[PDB]
RNA sequence: UCCCCCGUGCCCAUAGCGGCGUGGAACCACCCGUUCCCAUUCCGAACACGGAAGUGAAACGCGCCAGCGCCGAUGGUACUGGGCGGGCGACCGCCUGGGAGAGUAGGUCGGUGCGGGGG
RNA sequence: UCGCCUCCUAAAAGGUAACGGAGGCGCCCAAAGGUCCCCUCAGGCGGGACGGAAAUCCGCCGGAGAGCGCAAGGGUAGAAGGGGGCCUGACUGCGAGGCCUGCAAGCCGAGCAGGGGCGAAAGCCGGGCCUAGUGAACCGGUGGUCCCGUGUGGAAGGGCCA
RNA sequence: GCUGACUGGGGCCUGUAGAGCACUGAUAGGGCUAGGGGGCCCACCAGCCUACCAAACCCUGUCAAACUCCGAAGGGUCCCA
RNA sequence: GCCCGGAUAGCUCAGUCGGUAGAGCAGGGGAUUGAAAAUCCCCGUGUCCUUGGUUCGAUUCCGAGUCCGGGCACCA
């Protein structure tokens, strides 16, 4: 549907707060998601001939977008690969199908990491916007045991409008991120 | 009479030397085909009635009259003004 | 590799040059002919 | 950025630029070389109906009936950053082809 | 010996004196300046020389400003050969000087200390020399 | 003829960076949508279409400011067309025409053409 | 050492010698070509699971120091750079007119015709950002072809185009 | 058959002399300071110091045929005398 | 440029005169031994270089692309 619990709850609830804790004039000011870019790395797939188009198919029942397929700028004999026919697996949220990715995320995701305290508070720095990476990528409901072979975690930048990363705090803390106090 | 041994050089080279330059000026008329630029790049842009071949090779498109032109960051651009 | 072109089932030669070991095999294309205006060539 | 600048490729006479605003659609026939604009049409700026390609077809219309006038047949056809689609000016009129 | 680290090209042509120094004609740091009044291609050798012999003067005492350095090559020939088969080896370096360079300067030293350990150098050095002071040297507002 | 905005050229940074104020009636944007045209190596982000609730926050326009950037005399030098001198040489000097570059004073937070819409 | 290309020497047009300084060439691309439509670099500072000090991702700052097969120089993002779509103009018949120039070579070329390619169109396309990757004639070889064919018809063998 | 050299006025073209450090490198003294050496000193990996090697950045000083943000005098050329 | 000869297991190589894929050696285990060899036993390795085709099928027959091996010429 055109409305998500979050994206409710960001209008009716989080919005007003942060008028109130920063005193914002305009409407626009008021800090609000941009997107969420979510990006996975792979430095196999490359070799062992692996074709590996596993991660995609399966990255698209979570995210619900078929994601797209990223490749090397520069040659790395060190680091193997040769630029172009290379690898790496990135795909961009917005609207709605942000809001049904970070609602489950939060809500049901990351409640399944094998340990956790909260998301480390140190990953915007200023530079608006935050970063995290995650480990298995069976921490999703759509993803089963049964269908996973190996482990391919992920990177997960979050852009806002919010120019310093304390209204940012305030925002993403607000929507129901856990920090580790 | 004790002659001293000597070298040799890995040098001695330079290429024909390729005549570059611009080749009529302003205020020279000049009948269209005439080249009035020989150049390694867009040195000069080219301007009203002048063409540039694969070379970067200015020339006349009508019979005129040469102008010249610097606009600064835009660079210098040759003109046929014609006559007629 | 030298290389010539001709209006297939006929006459005519047009010769250029392929890479053999690059992506080479049956080099064909369509240029004009003198011969009656104009056709696919194969090379030879 | 629209750099785009397509319109820098304008060697041989007689630009007709269009500017596309989110409400409106307007078009001037420009002579370079003069810096003059001679004939320029718009959108509801020219006093017509409320809506938006079918707008540009009455617009266009309009511009050239007015050149024709002047004797301006033939043009070029710009709008810089046209990604030339949607709120086309196929107008029937000038000799600008297309 | 005093040279550059790197250098672009190895080898490099002989060139002129046009008059003047361009530059580094006034005073700037120390208290005493060793003042050039003739052109010259100065050697390292020779400026290195001169230095020392400042140093052991006023022996481990203030402090010395070396302004000339030993950019160009000094090419030679082997000994004995003749004409042609390419330009010479590179055998030092010089710098290039030319009247009105300050070439040296000292600080933290009696006049006295001073005008003598400068003398001195100014024997080392092939060419004629002149002290100074810090006049009328600040260019400033 | 005088404002203000919208297009579009010319001058080529004295037009710029950075700061600070303003402007939404009109323009313009951002905006509301994603049925339709058209789009995305994934994304209506961009491109595109249908709109008109809301904002001038962003972007754009207008003002002020010299910290940075840009421009920059006058004077005096360097260098030198041509004429002539000294030195054994490196090089130096006098005449008469031309005359920088750096630097000092100083200046600059643009100017202007055509066409449109609004007082 | 011997031909060719770049730079300097070369004294602000061109040109300029030495067994002067210092490098490249004797290839390469069926896309690294034509057109249409998109896109903008290298770095630097944050921030991000595997992850180096540049693997891929996000955000600021960054007019160009990136890149343009290869040497150098010139040029260049208001593209010559990168990506995609249809394509084969890496055309055939010609060439006003010029550069260069002892000769012979070398180079640029608007425009007209044929029959095409891309574009809505204006237009652009006679290979490649440019300057190396080359070898006169003679003698032969191929494939064509209005031609010649030693009394005649054909052959043999020549010429013509490639 | 007045078009020549040379001269006067106008207009283009230019990258030397000189100068400059904005690019490419070289470079003196000072400050600040990524790394690295080495003393303090321990593997809990940190941490403090260095009249040592040493990027960028700052201040003050320089050098260059194959450097140029800049640039004469002159030189080449066309027009009209 | 033109005519020959070849390709079969990791290596060197036998053959239906169109119906079977094999030596030898290296290679791995087992018996022998004061040993290392030579011995003696057992077990793996097959696009028979390549697509087509003749025929009831093909590994040998024919067309063929391919890579090496020679051989004889030629070079303005």
């Amino acid at each position: 549907p055109l409305d998500v619990a979050l994206k409710r709850k960001y209008y009716e609830e989080v919005r007003p707060e942060l008028i109130r804790r920063f005193g914002y004039q305009n409407v626009w000011e008021v800090p609000r998601l941009e997107k969420v870019v979510i990006n996975q790395g792979l430095g196999e797939a490359k070799e062992d001939a692996r074709i590996l188009e596993k991660a995609a198919q399966e990255l698209a029942l979570i995210t619900g977008q078929k994601p797209a397929v990223t490749r090397a700028k520069k040659s790395i004999s060190n680091f193997k690969l040769r630029k172009g026919m290379p690898i790496g697996l990135r795909v961009t949220l917005r609207r709605d199908r942000m809001w049904i990715f970070l609602e489950k995320l939060l809500n049901v995701a990351l409640p399944r990491i094998r340990d956790f305290r909260g998301l480390n508070p140190n990953s915007f720095d200023g530079r608006g916007n935050y970063n995290l990476g995650l480990r298995e990528q069976l921490i999703f409901p759509e993803i089963t045991y049964d269908m996973v072979d190996a482990l391919r975690g992920m990177d997960i930048a979050v852009v806002t409008t919010a120019e310093t990363d304390e209204e940012a705090r305030a925002l993403l803390e607000l929507l129901g991120f856990p920090f580790r106090k | 009479a004790h002659k001293k041994g000597l070298g040799s050089t890995r040098n001695g080279r330079d290429s024909q030397a390729k005549r570059l330059g611009v080749k009529r000026y302003e205020g020279q008329v000049v009948r269209a085909g005439n080249i009035l630029v020989r150049q390694r790049g867009t040195r000069f842009k080219p301007g009203k009635n002048v063409g540039m071949g694969r070379d970067f090779t200015l020339f006349a498109l009508v019979d005129g009259v040469v102008e010249f032109q610097d606009r600064g960051r835009l660079g210098r651009y040759v003109h046929v003004r014609p006559l007629a | 590799l030298l290389l010539e072109c001709t209006e297939c089932k006929r006459r005519n030669y047009a010769t250029e040059k392929n890479k053999r070991n690059t992506p080479n095999k049956l080099e064909l294309r369509k240029y004009c002919p003198w011969c009656r205006k104009h056709t696919v060539h194969r090379e030879v | 950025k629209f750099r785009v600048r397509n319109r820098i490729k304008r060697t041989g006479r007689l630009r007709l630029s269009v500017f596309r605003s989110l409400k409106h659609i307007y078009a001037q026939i420009i002579d370079d070389e003069k810096g003059v604009t001679l004939v320029s049409a718009s959108s509801l700026a020219l006093k017509l109906k409320g809506n938006k390609t079918e707008v540009a077809r009455q617009v266009g219309r309009a511009l050239a009936e007015k050149a024709l006038a002047l004797g301006i047949k033939q043009v070029a056809f710009d709008r810089g950053p046209y990604k030339y689609h949607g709120r086309v000016k196929a107008l029937a009129e000038g000799a600008r082809e297309g | 010996m005093l040279m550059p680290r790197r250098m672009k090209y190895r080898k490099q042509q002989r060139g002129r004196l046009k008059g003047a120094t361009k530059g580094g004609d006034y005073v700037a740091f120390g208290d005493y300046g060793l003042v050039a009044l003739e052109p010259a291609w100065i050697t390292a050798q020779q400026i290195e020389a001169a230095r020392v012999a400042m140093v052991r003067h006023f022996r481990r005492g203030g402090k010395i400003f070396i302004r000339i350095f030993p950019d160009k090559p000094y090419t030679k020939k082997p000994l004995e050969v003749r004409m042609g088969k390419g330009k010479g080896n590179v055998e030092g370096y010089v710098a290039v000087v030319k009247p009105g360079r300050v070439m040296f300067e000292v600080a933290g030293v009696t006049e006295e200390q001073a005008m003598e350990a400068l003398r001195i150098a100014g024997h080392k050095l092939p060419i004629k020399t002149k002290i100074v002071r810090r006049d009328a040297y600040d260019e400033a507002q």
